């Protein structure tokens, strides 16, 4: 059997605070 | 200041940001450090130029 994943596996890549902001 | 080895200049103020157990600082768009936690009360403060 075969599913799709839509949007998922998404983790935090670093240990630092950010907010409002747009990263890369 | 020296906070956990990381020095600087600044003003410290009181913050109403909630860090997760597992962070430390607190960036911005340029990349300088805009927040810490206090080591020893654990609260966190802003810095400012």
């Amino acid at each position: 059997a075969y599913t799709n994943s839509f949007t998922r596996g998404v983790y935090y890549p670093d240990k630092v605070f950010r907010s409002s902001v747009l990263h890369s | 200041f020296n906070f956990n080895g990381l020095t600087g200049t600044g003003v410290l103020t009181e913050s109403n940001k909630k860090f997760l157990p597992f962070q430390q600082f607190g960036r911005d768009i340029a990349d300088t450090t805009d927040a810490v936690r206090d080591p020893q009360t654990l609260e966190i403060l802003d810095i400012t130029p």
